[PDB]
C-alpha cells in the first residue's frame, strides 16, 4: 500500500501521483 | 535529505502533488 | 494540515518534484 | 524567494515547480 512504498521505501513523484484523485 | 513520506509529511506531499481534487489513500 | 514547506520539508518536495536533474533556490 | 513563497505562504504544485532544474 502506500505506506510500504512511500514511507518504508521512497517512491517517486510519479508513484505518487498513482495514489491520486 | 530524507525522501520518506510519512504520516502527516505524506498526506502533505500528496495533497501538493494531487491539488485540487485530492487523493485517495 | 500544515501545507507550509519549509526547511528540509521545503527540499525534500523540491526534489520529489523537480526529480531527476533537481533543483535551484 | 521560495522560503516567502512556500513557507511563509502555503505554494502550489506549479509556483513549486518554477524553482526547478
Amino acid at each position: 500500500g502506500i505506506v510500504e512504498q512511500c514511507c518504508t521505501s521512497i517512491c517517486s513523484l510519479y508513484q505518487l501521483e498513482n495514489y491520486c484523485n | 535529505v530524507n525522501q520518506h513520506l510519512c504520516g502527516s509529511h505524506l498526506v502533505e506531499a500528496l495533497y501538493l502533488v494531487c491539488g485540487e481534487r485530492g487523493f485517495f489513500p
